[PDB]
């Protein structure tokens, strides 16, 4: 049944690489585990990673001990491939110590499931708007897998502050979907100055692709 | 000549959480026919007059002064007593404690319940923490220790503390 | 375990009405107070409402058992009046238990600030998306405030199931916007069958707009 969960000692946490550092194999992901609530009568902490499940104590990994509010935290950072963490390996922490009955586990992986290349499509500011100081350029991300992206704007080789984006949105066409809003003021819309919607995803050839939106 | 009640709470704790259970027994001498007991609350006979009064389920209503007689015996000092609300109380004998003495924090819960990663603290600073809820010692008392304490920890996931509480150092 | 559940008071939880329900005189808006963790040996919960401050057991109340994963759920729906809400009187939901040392009380209300204007402007599919078999008709909501809002899409005088939308998303321009994102088969788009956006606040004249996207 849905096993008994919580019974002090050290508690265990598990955090994933960051996105973008899983595409651009010029980044390192990291997958990291933290150890908090340990306490000063039994500070040595004992991890060991598995990944596929193997290497109990083997090695590849790096962690150190560290004050608070009372308590002891620790951590222990296990440097990933890129490959692995997309073919979805599976990132296993085992946590040990005298505090705790037994051990915890702890599993970290990438979005379960079959992924989708995200369609992308620019769209200038409805007639209706022109209206106003600054005009709103949108940038729809359609149908993609997963929630994991990023998005941003250029204007020719600079990037852009004002503008925001939306959370991925579960559309019913089994994948995802998001809108990005970037502000200008009006002017530079009319000049003509080129804009670039920028997409980073699993599924673009390069896990890069750039759709661009001017006045034609 | 020279009789005199007494009362003792049982357990030592005169400071409580309702549902919370206590007994105040009257030490006293009976004599014929008065093999009673009265107790006073505040200054009030109340009925129960076994020998031992037992709270089950206590409560603020039963906070206040107790104090007992019997015949040959005189009317018992006064021995206060508090029923306070919440998931936890933190609990001392007395919180006036000399340069150097047996300091004994219970963080203590509702109806005893369980507590997790607890902690006792004061001035607002986390002072000792323990993974499963344990009592805390201080084997004499410091000056510098002076201040104002309290505990919070684990009712599974619900997170829990204590109304705050002025342990004073005195120089003797 | 052959069921586990357990050891804190039950929790509570107060949601608040729909912001449509909100500007339409004709429909019910509806506070309403969730109780879960309800044990099986003190089912009996008590609810107490307070108009900000108002009505310990007096009434305009409502609620009535649920079972579950092995623990109980009770709702209590405390039907509002319109401009209350809208005045921002708070609201608060007092919960009662044997298992809780102490009652619970938790207020909601809506946000402190002077509401905004949605402007609102409708987009056609960019012409890179032409090609597949239904379009993107997209329309956005613009600076507005508070989030609280709905929308819809409508061809004629029947409205559509196909579309979602963002949540609203905090503008730097101190309000809000999101954006919805209605699915046609392509065709429907060509033909030429208009479309309207119809989009729900308190800023709008009757709390309602339309605004609408056709082509040519
Ligand atoms: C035993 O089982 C029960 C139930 O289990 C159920 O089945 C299994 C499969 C479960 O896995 C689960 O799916 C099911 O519940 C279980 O009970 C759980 O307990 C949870 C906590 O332990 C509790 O979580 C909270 O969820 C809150 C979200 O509620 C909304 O969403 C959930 C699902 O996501 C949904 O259940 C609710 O209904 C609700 O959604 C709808 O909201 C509508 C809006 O009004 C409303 O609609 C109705 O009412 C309107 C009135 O206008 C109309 O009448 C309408 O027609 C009508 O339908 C309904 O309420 C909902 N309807 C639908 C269809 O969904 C969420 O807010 C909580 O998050 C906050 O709190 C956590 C900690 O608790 C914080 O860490 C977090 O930061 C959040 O904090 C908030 O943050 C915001 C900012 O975003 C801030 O503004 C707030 O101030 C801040 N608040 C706080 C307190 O911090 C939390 O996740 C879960 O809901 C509950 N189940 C149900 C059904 O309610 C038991 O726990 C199990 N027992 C054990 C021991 O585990
Ligand atoms: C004593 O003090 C302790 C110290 O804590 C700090 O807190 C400060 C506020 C301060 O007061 C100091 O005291 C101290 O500095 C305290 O420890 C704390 O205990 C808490 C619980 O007891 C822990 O709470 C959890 O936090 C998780 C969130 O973690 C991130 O976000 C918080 C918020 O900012 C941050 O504090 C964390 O450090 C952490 O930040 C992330 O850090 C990692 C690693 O650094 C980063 O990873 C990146 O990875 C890439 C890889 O390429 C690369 O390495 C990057 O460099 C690297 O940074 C992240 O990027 C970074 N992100 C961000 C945004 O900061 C929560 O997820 C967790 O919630 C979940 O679990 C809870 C309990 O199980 C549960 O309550 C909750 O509902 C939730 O449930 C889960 O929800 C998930 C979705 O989110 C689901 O997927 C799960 O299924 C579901 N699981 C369950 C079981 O429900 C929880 O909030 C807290 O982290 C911890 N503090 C720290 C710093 O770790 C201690 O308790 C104190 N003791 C006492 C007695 O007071």
């Amino acid at each position: 049944c849905p096993a008994p969960e919580l019974l002090g000692g050290p508690s265990v946490f598990l955090f994933p690489p960051k996105p973008k550092d899983t595409l651009m194999i010029s980044r390192t992901p990291e997958v990291t585990c933290v150890v908090v609530d340990v306490s000063h009568e039994d500070p040595q902490v004992k991890f060991n990673w598995y990944v596929d499940g193997v290497q109990v104590h083997n090695a590849k990994t790096k962690p150190r001990e560290q004050q608070y509010n009372s308590t002891y935290r620790v951590v222990s950072v296990l440097t990933v491939l890129h490959q692995n963490w997309l073919d979805g390996k599976e990132y296993k922490c085992k946590v040990s110590n005298k505090a705790l009955p037994a051990p915890i586990e702890k599993t970290i992986s990438k979005a379960k499931g079959q992924p989708r290349e995200p369609q992308v499509y620019t769209l200038p500011p409805s007639r209706e708007e022109m209206t106003k100081n600054q005009v709103s350029l949108t940038c729809l991300v359609k149908g993609f897998y997963p929630s994991d992206i990023a998005v941003e704007w250029e204007s020719n080789g600079q990037p852009e502050n004002n503008y925001k984006t939306t959370p991925p949105v579960l559309d019913s066409d089994g994948s995802f979907f998001l809108y990005s809003k970037l502000t200008v003021d009006k002017s530079r819309w009319q000049q003509g100055n080129v804009f670039s919607c920028s997409v980073m995803h699993e599924a673009l050839h390069n896990h890069y692709t750039q759709k661009s939106l001017s006045l034609s | 000549d020279l009789p005199k009640a007494v009362v003792f709470l049982e357990p030592q704790w005169y400071s409580v959480l309702e549902k919370d259970s206590v007994t105040l027994k009257c030490q006293g001498a009976y004599s014929p026919e008065d093999n009673s007991t009265q107790w006073f609350h505040n200054e009030s006979l109340i009925s129960s007059q076994a020998s031992s009064y037992f709270i089950d389920a206590a409560t603020v209503n039963d906070s206040g002064e107790y104090r007992c007689q019997t015949n040959l015996s005189t009317l018992s000092d006064p021995v206060q007593l508090e029923v306070h609300i919440g998931w936890l109380l933190l609990q001392a004998p007395r919180w006036v404690f000399k340069e150097e003495d047996p300091i004994h924090l219970r963080c203590h819960s509702w109806k005893n319940t369980a507590l997790h990663k607890v902690t006792y603290l004061q001035n607002g600073k986390d002072r000792k923490y323990f993974h499963h809820n344990s009592d805390f010692h201080i084997p004499k008392a410091t000056l510098k220790d002076s201040g104002s304490y309290f505990c919070r920890g684990l009712v599974g996931s619900k997170n829990v503390s204590s109304e705050t509480v002025n342990i004073t150092i005195t120089q003797g």
